[PDB]
């Protein structure tokens, strides 16, 4: 009726609302292995129970899982119960039968708890010391880009023959360069003063470095970089300008710190705090 | 969603987008077109467009406002014109996104909203943070230099957008300040009135030590102070 | 209409796979020349008899050059 | 014949639910596999629900009818400060629709103060006036003569706001003389530096072009101006 | 392991348009990873059973580098360079 026909038409309208499925199948073995196996599982008498499922079909899957890899979640499919990933069981194809299925869309969902604790991290920042700042633009520099991906890849659904076990595979070394950020976090998250909290999480970075001392390396090195980024400028600050900085005891000088600037830090010292003796002269 | 999207980021609400002003943009909720797939990316979307009509009604509240005067000072003067001129300076890019956005949805319309998202997602950071520093800036009533105090404060972060964009808004109040130090200290006289500029021979021509901003420090201000008076003297 | 051209799919298959066949065995009729010679097939043909005129016709465009 | 037809291509979209040849059809189209045509469908069944909850008295702001373009033409119309249809002199059209209106309210106000031939300093402010008019009327239809709705509410962000400031400008008895000569120096102080200090500055500097004149009578003359 | 990814998206490209292709396609297809893979699981089982994760597991890997049948012998050789290549970071960072 000129409107509801057209969303009728050109909207789905049937695995996110109640309305049984519908699509036109090809039928015949080679496809039809659910079916087939539904068939026999009957024929075997179980006695019979049904599993209850709303049968959906094979690319609504894919566009689902892409929005969940992307950084959003609360679908229709995918959704939280306290802040841990859930798959929903209505799901089953014409095909597979649903069990390697409820297997590769566990995987996903471990890849979405990974996102997800970060996500949780990076909301907070709204409702941040300068190097928490400094750590969550790392963090957000990383996600842009890798967000780009998954909506790249989303946008050849609208174009395509497109299947499951190559946007899988395409997405194995971004999905290996993240479980490095999850357990570099982790001692992040593991914690006293903040700088004690900062230091605690910046020298995990610097051992990681000489850990594979490739592309992990540029990575930790670009996340290395940007977070030293202010203890450069305030120890310039306190040469130049002969003061020690205060940020709330931020700075990681006892006037809790990291081996970084350790070898070299007598030199640090004995030249701020005799720029200060220049100021009073 | 076409038309509908820019028209309520851009600042002009309608009925999907229902402009509340305690929750900013909300859209109304489940239709048999909106299901929970696009309601969390259109949620996200949603905080630009709060931000943005706020921004707005602040800088048209405080710019071309008085003829040269109720009789309130901290609603009123040149600090808070400044500061809305340089907000609606920094905010460019995001009307350009916008334009560019139409032209793509022109060229083609079946372009989803999570790629909305992923385009607007430097805003997405920078809009949230600078909010509570206006916010504060209206809610306490700030009179005289300390304006400049408060937005050179949260310039010391360690996010670069934030960082930038209200370090230039700061540097737009320091033109209304060095347009008034170009008078006290050449010739004596004051431009602005009733509002603060740190600075007032003897008395009546003093200086006001507790208001001066924070990266100025006292020997300036000593420096300043001499070279009015003794201009005013001869 | 749709399922005029799903056999019509069925049909570019076959097709594809007669032109394999074609081109191991390096005739010198293109896709387009072929496309006569399979109509020619459907409504009944003697490929000797149409190989024998195949044969003189692409000699016979040798001879005039 | 299967031939004559056979020399097209085969789609490239298949799944493994369609092995058995699928032409193309989809797996049905999602929502932005359709866009600003069932834009129109959606707003127009939530225009017409809230018609129905409300009775009718809610008011549709351009259901459908009319389209892009013509609603451009007259959305510039207002900026040119001449009469209108709907404005004063998808359902989100009706909130464009009051900023737009309020932009030609202004506008009006200045033409309304400068179709005069009080004082000559009156008529020199008001020969000032028209000098930011002039850049106005350069700024509309020169860059958007049809182009997008959007684009009027942005150009004319920048530009309207300043006018409605203009609008508080004028009077609409308003200063003549060395009263206004003072008014407009208050206002040289007050707004210093700003977006609006040049225009201002322009306007001083002539609204005292007609005074210097007269201080340069009587003691140059000893004839009284 | 990445000839064996690439392996398995050919088949099921040719699955999404082919009707009549079988069990036996795939069966007869991957018999050359029928090669390779048997062959080399007994060094992944030898590094596992009996411990190596010394400089002594090179030694170990060119045994069985030395091959017998191409599959065997050629991937190896793959890796032994890039192992070397680790260790030529340590043989610089020592000279």
């Amino acid at each position: 009726p000129d409107d509801r026909s057209w969303l009728e038409h050109h909207v789905v309208h049937q695995y996110w609302t109640a309305r049984p499925s519908q699509f036109p199948h090809s039928l015949h073995l080679h496809s039809n292995l659910a079916a087939v196996w539904d068939q026999h599982l009957y024929s075997s008498d179980p006695l019979y129970v049904p599993d209850d499922r709303v049968l959906v079909t094979e690319t609504q899957v894919i566009r689902e899982t892409l929005w969940l890899l992307s950084g959003v979640k609360k679908l229709f499919i995918f959704q939280l119960i306290d802040g841990k990933v859930t798959v929903r069981n209505n799901i089953i194809v014409t095909h597979l039968t649903h069990s390697c299925l409820r297997s590769v869309l566990e995987q996903i969902a471990a890849y979405g708890q990974v996102v997800f604790r970060l996500q949780e991290f990076i909301d907070e920042v709204m409702g941040p010391f300068r190097t928490y700042q400094a750590f969550m633009w790392a963090l957000y520099k990383y996600f842009i880009s890798f967000k780009e991906e998954l909506a790249e890849i989303e946008k050849c659904i609208i174009n395509t023959t497109i299947t499951l076990a190559i946007v899988v595979d395409k997405l194995a070394p971004r999905l290996s360069q993240l479980k490095v950020l999850h357990k570099v976090f982790s001692t992040g998250v593991a914690e006293t003063r903040n700088v004690v909290r900062a230091s605690h999480l910046l020298n995990t970075l610097y051992k990681a470095i000489l850990e594979y001392d490739e592309q992990t390396v540029s990575l930790l090195f670009s996340l290395w970089v940007e977070t030293v980024r202010p203890y450069l400028q305030t120890v310039d600050e306190w040469i130049v300008h002969g003061h020690l900085w205060d940020g709330a005891r931020e700075f990681i000088i006892q006037r809790t710190m990291v081996s970084f600037l350790k070898p070299v830090l007598k030199q640090i010292i004995m030249a701020g705090k005799s720029m200060q003796l220049l100021k009073n002269l | 969603m076409i038309h509908e999207l820019l028209l309520a980021l851009s600042g002009y609400p309608g009925s999907i987008f229902t402009w509340n002003k305690r929750s900013g943009l909300q859209v109304s909720q489940d239709f048999p077109f909106l299901h929970p797939s696009e309601t969390s990316v259109l949620n996200r979307l949603c905080r630009l467009g709060t931000d943005y009509i706020r921004f707005t009604e602040f800088i048209e509240q405080y710019t071309g406002h008085v003829q040269q005067q109720q009789g309130q000072g901290g609603l009123h003067g040149i600090y808070l014109r400044a500061f809305c001129t340089g907000l609606d300076s920094v905010l460019q890019p995001y009307r350009q996104a916008l334009l560019d956005l139409e032209q793509e949805f022109l060229g083609d319309p079946h372009l989803s909203i999570s790629h909305v998202n992923y385009f607007l997602d430097q805003f997405q950071l920078l809009f949230p943070s600078v909010m509570v520093v206006v916010e504060q800036i209206k809610s306490q009533k700030i009179h005289g230099c300390q304006i400049l105090e408060t937005v050179y404060k949260h310039s010391c972060g360690g996010l670069p957008p934030v960082r930038s964009a209200l370090e230039k808004i700061l540097a737009v109040c320091h033109g209304v300040m060095y347009k008034q130090l170009s008078a006290w200290m050449l010739h004596g006289l004051l431009l602005d009135q009733h509002e603060e500029f740190f600075i007032k021979s003897l008395k009546q021509f003093s200086l006001r030590v507790e208001i001066l901003p924070s990266y100025i420090p006292v020997r300036v201000a000593e420096k300043i102070l001499f070279v009015g008076e003794s201009v005013q003297m001869f | 209409a749709a399922a005029a051209a799903a056999n019509l799919n069925a049909v570019r298959e076959t097709m594809d796979v007669l032109l394999e066949i074609s081109r191991i065995l390096n005739t010198g009729l293109d896709m387009e020349t072929l496309s006569i010679c399979v109509r020619l097939c459907e409504q009944g043909i003697n490929p000797e008899a149409l190989s024998s005129v195949i044969k003189e016709l692409r000699k016979a465009t040798e001879a005039l050059k | 014949l299967w031939e004559a037809a056979l020399t097209y291509e085969a789609s490239k979209r298949r799944c493994w639910e369609r092995v058995g040849c699928p032409p193309g059809h989809r797996e049905e189209p999602y929502l932005t596999e359709a866009g600003r045509d069932a834009f129109d469908k959606f707003c127009r069944l939530h225009q017409g629900e809230l018609q129905l909850l409300a009775g009718g008295v809610l008011q549709a702001p351009q259901p459908v009818l009319v389209k892009e373009c013509e609603l451009v033409k007259d959305v510039l119309n207002v900026l040119i400060g001449v009469v209108s249809a709907t404005f004063s002199l998808p359902e989100s059209i009706s909130s464009l629709l009051s900023e737009v209106a309020e932009y030609g309210t202004c506008y009006t106000r200045l033409s309304h103060f400068s179709l005069q031939p009080k004082g000559l300093v009156f008529q020199a402010f008001t020969s000032g006036l028209r000098r930011y008019l002039q850049y106005y009327r350069a700024c509309v239809l020169s860059t958007p003569p049809t182009l997008s709705l959007l684009t009027i509410g942005f150009l004319f962000k920048k530009l309207g706001r300043q006018l409605r400031y203009l609008a508080e400008l004028c009077g609409v008895a308003f200063p003549t003389g060395v009263k206004l000569l003072s008014y407009l120096y208050q206002e040289a102080l007050h707004n210093c530096s700003n977006e609006h200090y040049p225009v201002l500055l322009s306007l001083l500097k002539t609204s005292c072009e007609p005074y210097t004149r007269f201080i340069h009578d009587w003691v140059y003359s000893g004839v009284f101006r």
